RNA sequence: UGGUGGCGAUAGCGAAGAGGUCACACCCGUUCCCAUACCGAACACGGAAGUUAAGCUCUUCAGCGCCGAUGGUAGUCGGGGGUUUCCCCCUGUGAGAGUAGGACGCCGCCAA
RNA sequence: UGGGGCGGUCGCCUCCUAAAAGGUAACGGAGGCGCCCAAAGGUUCCCUCAGAAUGGUUGGAAAUCAUUCGCAGAGUGUAAAGGCACAAGGGAGCUUGACUGCGAGACCUACAAGUCGAGCAGGGACGAAAGUCGGGCUUAGUGAUCCGGUGGUUCCGCAUGGAAGGGCCAUCGCUCAACGGAUAAAAGCUACCCCGGGGAUAACAGGCUUAUCUCCCCCAAGAGUCCACAUCGACGGGGAGGUU
């Protein structure tokens, strides 16, 4: 049957907006690239996203219809 | 219809690609060239408002030459740009392939700018 | 521009968020009577729980 | 008239008409240079024979396409009322969808 | 599957149930992984489709050149895909999967226990300016402790000098797969058995449900020379009642 085999959750989203951040600060958890680093911030092994600057975080628009880079620290 | 296609096309394409990483944008700017028929181009682009600092093509007089390109015209406009881009020169500048092998008039100019510090 | 807020009606059998808008009020009893200044504010803590409030504008 | 840029096609994508004068290039090539993977096709390199015939600038055109209301409506928020499976009433909210339309772009910089 | 027996099942990944943050149960629905090999993976350049789609010796009639077109089929998959269109889909150089470490941060909130991608700095490297050397979006499993081996030892060594023995840093080896791992250990048989607790199996005894089960209507094809409805009754519908 197909009893339980099914896994654990990653707890994967958001989890800064609008805020001051230091450096580093996970801004974004992805499985792809829904999100793109428009301003700057890097994007680690497994589709995260950085701060590499201390400051506040925006989430705009890519400029090009249906993707957003969504990242302004400063 | 075998068709005829666009020789300016894959230029643009080669210029997005050195683009995409290349930046030119603060400070030290960013120097492209223009290959043509006439004659090579050369200007300086400082992004995040856009202006040519300086800038010298060929077909601006104060001596000229036969070719005015090709391949020894490339050196002979590339040390004129060269001083042009030092009595106003400052810093250093990235050089931009522009869509050409560097191989050639672009090598040759390189060199001459490499006198002016790139 | 003071206007009266009365208690009318008890808070037992309400959902928490209503019973903690209405002790940030100020009323603690029913039938209690306070006095405040109006602003908007006032006026949207009012449009949350006005089926236990009665307002009058002295 | 090039180079170099910016904004969601209202930019598109066509269709037509103009010029090609510059330009940008076709284009003569291939000396040299890069060739070519294989193959002057590119690829460099050499000039300029012929150029606009394209290409380059326009000029129109919503033909497409794009954008897009008002206005309802579905849904829903908090209070109620009943046969309380469900329905109703008041309080806010408010889609999709279609549509009126808009729209054949603009905005730079350095040349010229 | 217990009135009672008659079974799979445990660890990890991905999707629904899950109520537009995050988390959410049931013997609730669907699929998997115990790996790799190897093409690898750095880098610098070069690209362009793909299913169709003009013509087509002969296969590929069409490896066939030429029409036409979407960033498209493809992207080890083991596995669905779920997100990803350069989503890094297609070809060209000497490196490859380095050594010290590390700021935060996300989980956890169990400090736990384990995890995760981190800029940055120093020694020395490929390819080319910049990357990257810290392999290729998330399963292999890093199953600890504990044992044994393989190397190094600025360490200690019972009075002294040694040695036997140990410490410390790297390492290779358990389906410990009931995968947070009682001790290397383990079928029964007992209406011959015995002790302590439990509210129930007893057997609705009563209780709920009415699947059923009984019983009755509504509709009427037809049958009945004939003729629906003298006697009926297909066909559907909708109900009661408490016996099973």
């Amino acid at each position: 049957k197909n009893g339980r085999d099914s896994e654990a959750k990653r707890l994967g989203a958001k989890r800064a907006d609008g805020q001051f951040v230091t450096g580093g600060s996970i801004l974004y958890r992805q499985r792809g690239t829904k999100i793109y680093p428009g301003e700057n911030v890097g994007r680690g092994g497994d589709d995260t996203l950085f701060a590499k600057i201390d400051g506040t975080v925006k989430f705009e628009r890519f400029g090009r219809d249906r993707k957003k880079v969504s990242v302004y620290p400063v | 219809m075998i068709t005829k296609t666009s020789k300016n096309a894959a230029r643009l394409k080669r210029h997005a690609r050195v683009r995409a990483k290349l930046s030119g944008t603060a400070e030290r700017p960013r120097l492209n060239v223009f290959r043509s028929n006439k004659h090579i181009y050369a200007q300086i682009i400082d992004d995040v408002n856009g202006v040519t600092l300086a800038s010298a093509s060929t077909l601006d007089k104060d001596l000229n030459v036969e070719s005015t390109g090709d391949t020894s015209a490339a050196t002979k406009v590339g040390e004129l740009v060269a001083k042009r881009a030092a009595e106003k020169g400052i810093s250093d500048v990235v050089f931009d392939r522009g869509g050409y092998l560097y191989h050639g008039r672009v090598k040759a100019l390189a060199d001459a700018a490499r006198e002016a510090g790139l | 521009a003071k206007l009266e807020i009365t208690l009318k009606r008890s808070v037992i059998g309400r959902p928490e968020d209503q019973r903690v808008t209405v002790r940030t009020l100020g009323l603690k009893k029913t039938n209690q009577t306070v006095v405040h200044e109006d602003n908007a504010a006032i006026r949207g803590m009012i449009n949350k729980v006005s089926h236990l409030v009665s307002v009058k504008e002295q």
